[PDB]
């Protein structure tokens, strides 16, 4: 298969030998391939929701497969764990659950291909490419976190909260 | 099937042998292709299996 | 009987040529000995790949009006220079080159039948149709000063 | 016409025999010569 | 294009001897040898010739044998070449070439009698492409308009002299001055202040370098 | 004018279900003719351009688009016909030309799009035109138009880890994010911006 | 007579080129006057141009050979520019030495009163 | 001072010449570099420089139609190459700079005033 | 309807190699169809000197 995720674009085990011998094999899954990827050709066009659905599970799958590969190679093993951040990225998509045009699912689709490539092979910063994996509504684990307003607004509701603490600088 | 192909034969047209094998262009799909209903990967139909 | 339903006369085009340019002004480009033969070889495949598509469709009818007029033209004239002076001046490999070129486009046509109508092109002519009409504007209106609302009372 | 020979556009029409001779080479280059000259010195 | 033309065949001129712009000696004998080599098969393509020759025979083994390469070049660069005085000018003791019309740092202008050209109109500030100019007026107790605020960011300016050229009056210009350079990233942010004393600075090379221009369509 | 021209009315010979728009103007080129082509036969079209006879020898100089849902007027506004092109950037969401260039002809051929799809869907012709992958890729990038059928479909000029189409009218010219260092990170990252005004 | 052509007449309106001959797929000759009309634009077009295309040139092409040392001296006319930018020069010299002096524009800040 | 550039010029131009041009080493390391042809040419959309190289006579300057600022009535030459390579691309570099010179020297001979007033006896210029 | 003569695959190529031109010279050879391709024409004066 001519392309980078085809079977066959995977890195040898030895100089002498893709495999033991008597047979073949090598990880093109869970680790980057061993050639480039040189062209990344359009998802074929999705009819109805049913396809644009399947294309979104696929490319979660990918991404789920991938974390602990992006982990290692990126650092940010301590900031979550694999679990944590598939949950994240889980939490993204599920807030991209209202689309309903097929169309705009496959450049969606497309779109998230390209960012997990550029990850995966150190295009992108680690604290760039975070911001994907991180918690929404929780302190990452590789730090101390405050819980100030925790406490001085504990049963106070949003409004208070928001309104207590300003929108816009006080000094001007 | 070099030959049928049109790769260079000679030691002297060796030096031309990218012209033969990589400038030309392949040739655009028919638009058949993009007029299918199905585009799923081609697996055994295991109905009777 | 006219030349495009004439048999292939291997004896009168493949003649050997006496004026010949020294070379092409283009890289890669070689001069052809016989190019009216080739001329006349690629004309008769044309016709022969369009015997496949439909007798009215306008492609077809198109495309045999030209394949005659460049089979009596290259017919007419025996010297290539001339030849060349015809079909813009250029070096007649061009030509050939992109005649060959319009051997393919049978293939390529059969799949894509311009000569059949598509879904969508009723909602092309529907937004052909709305974007060219009278646009006027909601100031340079006439607005006169409205009467008095008279007040109604309950009973 | 200025790019071709008696163009009223040049303005050095008259003698200039001595300037041309003084700004260009006046020896035509002969294949051969330093190759058999050099091969045979050298094996001399 | 626009025109019509009857002939398109731009003839060739005349080479009568008789004719008055006769031109004897264009045409070199011993230089002009271009037929001896056009019909040569190794200009047009990747074809070789019908016959070989010794010619070439000899050619090839000069060119592969001696290596003029080495002998050639190196003299004729190394030793010629390095017999030409020197191109350097000593930037610390001499200036390379300006022009009254060079574009370096901006001042403010003055009346002689002392008083300030610029009466904040904002051209100057609507005409800058980068948007580094910030105006701010207010009636002086006098009565005459002046402005409060006239500042450029020196790191948004692209030293185009747009502002200059939008000036009615001369007030805000470009000076001669290119030795700018700063240590803090604060120092170049120009207030009225900096601006003013590099006018009171450099007022008489840019009155001169005006003067010469005012003149020149006069 | 002045020299020898002829509309490319063989196009729309061999196509015999399309209607023809065609425009020359003294504003561009004496040998420039512009032409309206629908969506669904764009592939077709270039395919025919490719190979035909005459046509075979062009080129693909440009490719761009035209976001005309914010296209108004500000001058004349009673100097307009129903037979002028800027008629046709009215109440369409997308538009889309295409240039090339002949060299038997001598000619330059503009074709106009207009897409009234929210999703921005038209077909790549990528592979009929080597040209078309950088071009169709920065245009897709730039003004979020879908392209089906293309060989890359990744990012060409915009940053890493972002997706935004700063070329669309809504779009503000200072974006949405600025990259600072942080001290606390030891590496750069992106924040919200608050930028100068004047 | 609602509209100013014939019902077989497809040309809705036409001021590039105000042409009285509709093609239509009725009529098959129109399709062999246009292609005929289209090779003869071909040719007119390609003869008209002043130097992208000339059949003499394609038959007696004119080369330039490096040759020697100068790249001017394997072309007369560049040889010609060389010899017209030293009379020029020449011409400066003289001019200006028969004067014996040279006007200058010089400061005067009467100017700035 | 720009004809005196000119003239310089020629002598600066004829020094980088003697380099590179015959140099073996600059031979071996451009010929048959890069070769394509006219349809590759067209494929990838070259124009320029690059297009003269594979062959296509091809100048904004010198077209009919398309040509702009005086280029139309000057007198100067394009040049094209044969092979489509490297060193193609350097020798119409190096000539496109020879003829820019030569175009300049036009525009100036178009803005200059060469012929002057002679005495009616003895033909002599005042 | 006649049979259109045949046309090669490799044909309608822009050059050819050495076995395709002989594909194309079968009866007759390079002088007679293409020409004489000379390499250098030197003068009388040349070539006296060279010998
Ligand atoms: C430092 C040393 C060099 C100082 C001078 C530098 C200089 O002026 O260089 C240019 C000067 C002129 O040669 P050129 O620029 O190649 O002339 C090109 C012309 O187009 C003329 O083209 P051409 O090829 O006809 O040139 C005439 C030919 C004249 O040669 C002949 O006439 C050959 C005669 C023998 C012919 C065959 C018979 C052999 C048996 C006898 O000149 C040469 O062969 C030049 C000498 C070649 C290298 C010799 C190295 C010796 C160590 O060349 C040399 O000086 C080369 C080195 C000469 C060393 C001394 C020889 C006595
Ligand atoms: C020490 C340096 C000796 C050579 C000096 C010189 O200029 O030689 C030029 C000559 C020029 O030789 P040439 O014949 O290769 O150069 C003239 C021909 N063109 C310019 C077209 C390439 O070089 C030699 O003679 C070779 C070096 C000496 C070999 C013994
Ligand atoms: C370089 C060749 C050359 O000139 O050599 C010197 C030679 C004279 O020296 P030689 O031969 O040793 O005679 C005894 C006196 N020294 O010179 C001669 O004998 C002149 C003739 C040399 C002929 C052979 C050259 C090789
Ligand atoms: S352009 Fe001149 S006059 Fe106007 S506000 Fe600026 S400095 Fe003042
Ligand atoms: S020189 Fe140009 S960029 Fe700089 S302040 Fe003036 S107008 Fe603005």
């Amino acid at each position: 298969m001519n392309h980078y995720w085809g079977s066959s674009n995977t890195i040898p085990a030895s100089s002498t030998q893709n495999n033991n011998y008597f047979s073949g094999g090598g990880n093109n899954v869970t680790i980057r391939g061993n050639e480039i990827m040189e062209r990344l050709p359009s998802q074929t066009p999705s009819q109805n929701m049913v396809q644009a659905s399947m294309k979104t599970l696929r490319f979660y799958r990918k991404f789920c497969r991938l974390i602990p590969f992006i982990l290692r190679i990126h650092n940010i093993g301590t900031k979550f764990t694999a679990q944590q951040a598939m949950i994240n990225f889980g939490n993204y998509i599920r807030e991209r659950n209202h689309y309903r045009d097929p169309g705009l699912i496959d450049h969606r689709i497309q779109l998230g291909y390209e960012l997990l490539y550029e990850a995966e092979m150190h295009f992108s910063q680690h604290t760039i490419l975070m911001q994907y994996l991180s918690p929404y509504n929780t302190p990452l684990s590789d730090r101390g976190y405050s819980y100030l307003e925790k406490v001085k607004y504990g049963n106070k509701s949003k409004f208070l909260q928001g309104f207590y603490k300003g929108n816009k600088p006080t000094e001007f | 099937k070099m030959r049928d192909l049109g790769f260079p034969m000679e030691g002297e047209e060796e030096e031309y042998i990218e012209q033969r094998v990589f400038m030309r262009e392949q040739l655009p799909p028919l638009e058949s292709e993009f007029w299918k209903k199905n585009y799923d990967p081609y697996e055994q139909d295991l109905f009777h299996f | 009987v006219p030349i495009h339903l004439r048999p292939y006369n291997k004896e009168k085009y493949e003649v050997p040529s006496t004026k010949l340019k020294y070379s092409t002004g283009y890289a890669l480009l070689d001069v052809e000995p016989m190019p009216r033969a080739k001329i006349m070889k690629i004309s008769y495949n044309i016709l022969h790949k369009l015997k496949e598509i439909p007798e009215t469709a306008m492609y077809r009818i198109y495309t045999e009006e030209k394949v005659k007029y460049i089979m009596k033209l290259t017919d007419e004239i025996e010297d290539v220079r001339q030849l060349e002076e015809e079909f813009g001046q250029d070096s007649i490999e061009l030509f050939i080159y992109s005649y060959g070129k319009e051997l393919e486009l049978v293939e390529y046509m059969k799949h894509s039948k311009p000569w059949e109508s598509r879904p969508g092109d009723e909602e092309q002519n529907e937004m052909i149709r709305i974007a060219s009409q009278k646009r006027v504007y909601l100031k340079h209106q006439r607005v006169d000063r409205p009467a008095r609302q008279e007040a109604a009372f309950i009973s | 016409r200025a790019d071709m020979a008696h163009s009223p556009f040049h303005k050095a029409i008259h003698d200039l025999e001595d300037k041309r001779s003084k700004l260009f080479p006046d020896r035509r280059r002969i294949p051969g010569r330093k190759a058999k000259l050099l091969l045979a010195a050298s094996l001399l | 294009g626009y025109i019509q033309r009857s002939n398109i065949h731009e003839e060739a001129p005349n080479t009568s001897v008789e004719a008055k712009h006769h031109n004897k000696t264009f045409y070199d004998p011993i230089l002009d040898i271009d037929e001896d080599l056009k019909d040569d098969i190794r200009l047009y393509g990747r074809d070789k010739p019908d016959e070989l020759d010794f010619t070439d025979v000899w050619e090839s083994s000069y060119q592969n044998i001696i290596c003029p390469e080495y002998f050639y070049h190196f003299w004729f660069c190394g030793i010629v070449y390095s017999f030409e005085p020197e191109w350097t000018i000593n930037y610390p003791f001499e200036k390379g070439p300006l022009s009254p019309l060079f574009r370096g740092e901006h001042a403010l202008r003055r009346y002689p009698t002392g008083e300030e050209r610029c009466i904040a109109c904002k051209l100057c500030q609507s005409a800058c492409p980068a948007r580094a100019i910030t105006i701010e007026t207010e009636p002086r107790p006098d009565g005459s308009r002046r402005t409060v605020r006239y500042d450029i960011d020196m790191t948004k300016c692209i030293y185009c002299g747009f502002c200059q050229e939008a000036c009615p009056v001369d007030a805000i210009v470009e000076g001669p001055n290119y030795e700018q350079t700063a240590y803090l990233h604060e120092d170049l942010f120009y207030d009225k202040y900096k601006l003013l004393e590099n006018g009171d600075k450099w007022e008489p090379q840019i009155a001169r370098n005006i003067e010469y221009l005012i003149n020149q369509p006069l | 004018m002045q020299n020898k021209y002829m509309q490319p009315i063989q196009l729309f010979i061999v196509f015999e279900k399309l209607n023809s728009k065609m425009w020359i103007s003294k504003k561009l080129n004496s040998n420039h003719s512009i032409a309206l082509i629908p969506s669904n036969w764009f592939y077709s079209i270039n395919l025919f351009l490719k190979r035909e006879l005459l046509f075979s020898n062009i080129t693909l100089i440009e490719n761009s688009a035209i976001d005309t849902i914010s296209y108004n007027l500000e001058t004349n506004q009673n100097d307009l016909d129903k037979t002028n092109i800027e008629n046709y950037f009215f109440k369409n969401k997308m538009l889309v030309f295409y240039n090339y260039y002949n060299y038997f002809l001598k000619s330059k051929l503009t074709l106009f799009i207009i897409l009234n799809n929210l999703n921005k869907s038209i077909d790549s012709i990528d592979r009929i035109f080597a040209n078309a992958n950088w071009l169709e890729r920065e245009t897709s990038e730039m003004y979020g138009i879908n392209y089906k059928w293309k060989i890359d479909t990744r990012k060409l000029l915009l940053d890493y880890s972002k997706i935004e189409n700063p070329m669309l009218k809504e779009f503000q010219s200072e974006g949405t994010q600025d990259a600072f260092y942080n001290i606390f990170e030891n590496q750069v990252v992106v924040l919200k911006n608050e930028t100068v005004e004047l | 007579e609602k509209e100013k052509r014939s019902p077989s007449n497809n040309i809705i309106i036409d001021e590039i080129s105000n042409s009285d001959k509709p093609i239509t797929k009725e009529n098959r000759e129109s399709v062999a006057h246009h292609v005929r009309q289209q090779f003869e634009f071909f040719r007119e077009v390609n003869a008209e141009e002043v130097w992208s295309v000339s059949i003499e040139e394609k038959y007696n092409p004119e080369l330039y050979i490096y040759k020697t040392y100068d790249m001017a001296a394997d072309d007369p006319v560049w040889r010609q520019v060389k010899l017209d930018l030293e009379w020029t020069f020449e011409n400066i010299a003289e001019r200006r030495e028969s004067l014996g002096y040279m006007p200058t524009f010089k400061g005067d800040p009467n100017f700035w009163q | 001072d720009i004809l005196e550039f000119s003239r310089n010029f020629f002598t600066t131009l004829n020094e980088m010449h003697n380099v590179l041009t015959y140099n073996k080493i600059w031979k071996q390391r451009l010929i048959n570099i890069g070769t394509y042809s006219f349809q590759t040419c067209l494929d990838y959309g070259l124009t320029g420089v690059m297009a003269r190289s594979c062959g296509l006579k091809r100048d904004l300057r010198l077209s009919k139609t398309e040509t702009y600022a005086n280029y139309y009535y000057l007198n100067f030459r394009s040049y094209t190459g044969q092979h489509g390579d490297c060193y193609d691309r350097f020798l119409i570099r190096m000539n496109e700079m020879c003829e820019s010179l030569n175009i300049v020297n036009q525009s100036i001979n178009k803005i200059s005033k060469f012929n002057n007033i002679v005495s009616i006896n003895t033909k002599k210029n005042i | 309807s006649p049979a259109p003569p045949t046309i090669g695959q490799v044909e309608l190529e822009p050059f050819k190699f050495n076995h395709e031109r002989d594909q194309l010279i079968y009866g007759y050879t390079m002088e007679e169809l293409y020409g004489k391709k000379f390499g250098l024409k030197h003068s009388a004066t040349v070539l006296r000197e060279i010998k």
